[PDB]
RNA sequence: GCUUGAGUCUCGUAGAGGGGGGUAGAAUUCCAGGUGUAGCGGUGAAAUGCGUAGAGAUCUGGAGGAAUACCGGUGGCGAAGGCGGCCCCCUGGACGAAGACUGACGCUCAGGUGCGAAAGCGUGGGGAGCAAACAGGAUUAGAUACCCUGGUAGUCCACGCCGUAAACGAUGUCGACUUGGAGGUUGUGCCCUUGAGGCGUGGCUUCCGGAGCUAACGCGUUAAGUCGACCGCCUGGGGAGUA
RNA sequence: AGGAGGUGAGGUUUU
């Protein structure tokens, strides 16, 4: 990902736009990725090493949604809200 | 033995044929590198370096033509 | 911006429009707001082995920081273009202006 | 496009149809539309001269440009149209001064595409220019035996003729059928494939959907008479003889070719 | 292996060098490979063996001559 | 009958067989001989004894062209490859260059299966 | 509540990692020709076969397919299967020194899902070489084989199906600890780098061996050693991974 | 002592 839009990714979710770390920034990082590559995945097909990495970036942010709505739902649903995901 | 890590260079160049010459025969093939020495990271940039100057025509591929 | 170096070949019998050609292309280069570190025209030089029965041919090299679209455009033109014989483009990662091993 | 039917009745369960969204669904040009009657294989004397012609759905012929004389005006693709008149599409081309035409539409060409004639024209599908201009090695359709006198080669709905040499003014070319070919150089070719490639896959599952097209259906000599055919007779099955067309002609392999003026064009035949 | 005789040159000499110049190409050994088909089985089998043979022989003769046997 | 000095002597030499053929610069063939014709047949023909006779008998057939200096051109691994050299410098020619022209694709078709023997 | 597990970001590294699109050469085959004649090829020895209708040999031009000689190395990458000419686009993963942040977000997994060598099937092409089936010639008491002469499907491409291998490291995944020696590859931190040098720190990987374990062979800091969590599997050989 | 090139009845059963 670029390094341009992670830092505007960070500076949108975070706090001081250097933690870079949060639940929401890296949801966030990792929808983007998955809408970026969502449409090299549409041409090529045959692209399964690199869909396994689409895979587990899928996995860690379901871990992470399903942590930050153990933990605090007011947030998760917040940033599903703003991402447009459904669950 | 070798030569290109007490020069401490970084990269190898396809146009530096007075020294592509050294490290191809005359047959045009790549000496190992047990024979001269080299290094394994920059005998591959060697290798790529030469097949770009053999595309180009700068080195042949043999003596034949 | 994206650092390529660019070298082509051309016919000895075409020898005589090299300028033009680089004037087109950095033309366009400069209108899609690109940037030239190097540019070198090595000659009418023999070859290693004979293509399309010929023995001599004049090699431009060309470092460039043009666009995608406009290396891709090039390559089109290079490829429709007759009197080149051929051409490669390589990305490299920085653009480096020291002279030619060979321009001496 | 290629989607098979479903066998909700006898008739639809081997039916495949070709269906293209891309097409427009209204009416074509009117200013370009004309008369096409049928006839049914029969000529001015009203005999039939081609059999299993006859019936059919009624149809309109659209013009269309297969010389290409539009030289240096550019023109906008508009709409894909389908033509009974010929298994590949027609696409409607408007020019920048307001003529609109009908021209083959080549497989990469969609509504808003822009194309060019003449001989400066650039290369990309579509284009048309004297081969004196197009490189080695391409693939072109809508290809002319003489200048001038329009397109006659490849014009079906997915064939294409790649151009192998060229030497003075002679250019040799390698048809969908494998045989090669002089032909002048300063004849123009349209660029690219045509575009409804996946035309060859569609089946009809019925005789309906092939008399809808005017094919009438086909008798075997052998289940005629003697006097009908030369297969005809036998209390049972028999085929006791050489098969042969029903004018005395034999058909698995022999030659019908007797044209002399044209083996010098020919360079190889088709293998 | 282009090989030129110089004035006043030998056969002998000429036709050695040549012979030893074909040997340091190694056109027998890539002919002789060429003349069958080596399967990736095979040629990955052969390599490895190649391999710990020679990795044990040497390791063999180097610690073979701590001992004596006169 | 036509006289020419610079000759090429190509030699095409394998496991069964080794044929050896005068010519001139432009590839032109003069002369030719094979050791499998050269009397010899079967496992005779495979030696490099056979393969300088053969050598010999083509000398003496291209002799008429006159004939000073020769370039070898070899291909084929076989034993007459110095045989055939050694016999045409005997013959009294001037070998002038030597090569070798062995074809070694750059894997480029499947040579045929092993033999089981 | 915390950072030691895990994870994220800034800076770079190597890699036949994956997909798509182009290009270059060697070589085999074929075609059109030029020189030139009696053999060519093949086998243990022969023969079928190809050849005076000019073969095979040598030169030029052209056509098309497949794979990229050396480098290439118990070398590298990938979860596995598996990946090798060169160039472009997109993209995944790993690692290395410094830093910044969440504060267990952690491991395994029945069912389930996805990938999945080669062979095989369907649709549409292409088909240079090799080659099952097949034909002939040989050997043989017989040879439906081993050898030779030809050669179809196949091998290749695009979209799907099958989901099988000695798919092996015959060793399930993750974690903590326990003497070592030779290297290889890939980074980094210092010391007059004072020329390829010395010391230390990481990752992966090859070999030999100590305690220990094992029926033995052998494993042996990458365990088959010392322990925890989870899943899968076996309970005599045949029948049978069959009905 | 290190590296490279090949290399064996062509077949011939049972007890
Ligand atoms: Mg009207
Ligand atoms: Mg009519
Ligand atoms: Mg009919
Ligand atoms: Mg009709
Ligand atoms: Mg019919
Ligand atoms: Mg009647
Ligand atoms: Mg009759
Ligand atoms: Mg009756
Ligand atoms: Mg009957
Ligand atoms: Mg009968
Ligand atoms: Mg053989
Ligand atoms: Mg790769
Ligand atoms: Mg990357
Ligand atoms: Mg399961
Ligand atoms: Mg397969
Ligand atoms: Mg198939
Ligand atoms: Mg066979
Ligand atoms: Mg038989
Ligand atoms: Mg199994
Ligand atoms: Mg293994
Ligand atoms: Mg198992
Ligand atoms: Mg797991
Ligand atoms: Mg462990
Ligand atoms: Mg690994
Ligand atoms: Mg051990
Ligand atoms: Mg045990
Ligand atoms: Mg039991
Ligand atoms: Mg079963
Ligand atoms: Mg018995």
């Amino acid at each position: 990902l670029s390094t341009e839009a992670t830092a505007k990714i960070v500076s949108e979710f975070g706090r001081d736009a250097n933690d870079t770390g949060s639940t929401e920034v890296q949801v966030a990082l990792l929808t983007a990725q998955i809408n970026h590559l969502q449409g090299h995945f549409a041409e090529h097909k045959k692209d399964h090493h690199s869909r396994r990495g689409l895979l587990r970036m899928v996995s860690q942010r379901r871990k992470l949604l399903d942590y930050l709505k153990r933990k605090d739902v007011a947030r998760y649903t917040q940033l599903i809200e703003r991402l447009g995901l459904r669950r | 033995f070798c030569r290109f890590t007490a020069e401490g260079v970084q990269e190898i160049d396809y146009k530096d044929i007075a020294t592509l010459k050294n490290y191809i025969t005359e047959s045009g093939k790549i000496v190992p590198s047990r024979i001269t020495g080299t290094r394994a990271k920059y005998q591959r940039q060697l290798a790529r370096a030469i097949k770009r100057a053999r595309y180009l025509s700068l080195l042949p591929y043999t003596d034949r033509h | 911006m994206r650092h390529y170096e660019i070298v082509f070949m051309v016919h000895p019998d075409q020898s005589e429009q090299v300028p033009g050609m680089i004037e087109r292309y950095t033309a366009a280069i400069t209108g899609a707001e690109g940037k030239i570190h190097r540019l070198e025209d090595w000659g009418r030089r023999q070859l290693a082995y004979p293509i399309n029965k010929l023995h001599k041919a004049h090699y431009v090299l060309m470092n460039v920081e043009a666009p995608q679209e406009v290396i891709d455009e090039l390559e089109t033109t290079f490829r429709f273009n007759d009197a080149v014989i051929r051409s490669m483009v390589m990305r490299t990662k920085h653009a480096v202006t020291e002279a030619s091993p060979m321009v001496k | 496009a290629v989607v098979k039917c479903k066998p909700t009745s006898p008739g639809r369960r081997h039916v495949v149809k070709v269906v293209n969204p891309e097409l427009h669904k209204g009416k074509p040009f009117a200013p370009l539309l004309e008369k096409n009657s049928k006839s049914g294989g029969r000529n001015n004397n009203g005999r039939i001269t081609t059999r299993h012609i006859g019936g059919g759905h009624k149809q309109a012929y659209r013009i269309v440009d297969f010389k290409r004389n539009k030289d240096g005006i550019p023109a906008v693709v508009e709409r894909l149209e389908y033509d009974p008149n010929r298994s590949a599409n027609i696409a409607l081309v408007l020019y920048k001064d307001g003529e609109r035409r009908y021209i083959l539409a080549p497989k990469g060409l969609k509504a808003g595409d822009q194309i060019q004639s003449g001989v400066d024209a650039a290369i990309k599908p579509g284009n048309t220019l004297p081969m004196r201009n197009i490189p080695v090695g391409s693939t072109v359709h809508n290809v002319e035996m003489k200048p001038g006198k329009g397109g006659q080669l490849a014009r079906s709905a997915g064939t294409y003729v790649q151009i192998v040499a060229r030497d003075g003014a002679y250019v040799t070319l390698r048809l969908r059928s494998g045989e090669m070919r002089k032909v002048e150089a300063d004849c123009r070719a349209t660029l690219g494939e045509v575009g409804n490639a996946e035309h060859m896959l569609r089946v009809l599952g019925k005789a309906g959907a092939a008399r809808w097209r005017g094919v009438r259906p086909t008798v075997r000599g052998t289940a005629m008479n003697p006097v009908d055919h030369p297969h005809g007779g036998g209390e049972g099955r028999n085929f006791g003889k050489h098969p042969v067309t029903p004018w005395g002609v034999q058909t698995k392999g022999k030659k019908t070719r007797s044209n002399k003026r044209t083996d010098k064009f020919i360079v190889r035949r088709r293998s | 292996p282009v090989i030129k005789v110089r004035e006043n040159e030998p056969f002998d000499v000429a036709l050695r060098r040549f012979k030893r110049s074909c040997e340091k190409a190694g056109v027998l050994a890539e002919v002789r490979r060429r003349e069958f088909y080596e399967k990736p089985t095979t040629e990955r089998k052969r390599a490895k063996a190649s391999a710990v043979k020679r990795h044990a022989k040497k390791l063999a003769r180097e610690n073979a001559r701590r001992t004596r046997l006169y | 009958r036509k006289q020419v000095s610079d000759g090429v002597a190509h030699i095409h030499a394998s496991f069964n067989n080794t044929i050896v053929t005068i010519t001139d610069r432009q590839g032109n063939a003069l002369g030719w001989a094979t050791a499998g014709g050269s009397g010899f047949r079967g496992s005779r023909k495979s030696t490099p004894f056979a393969a300088q006779v053969a050598a010999e008998r083509c000398a003496d057939a291209v002799k008429e062209y006159g004939i000073k200096n020769l370039e070898v051109m070899v291909k084929g691994p076989g034993p007459g490859r110095e045989s055939t050299i050694r016999a045409l410098n005997a013959a009294g020619f001037r070998i002038t260059n030597i090569t070798d022209v062995t074809p070694i694709p750059h894997n480029g078709c499947r040579p045929p299966k092993k033999r089981r023997v």
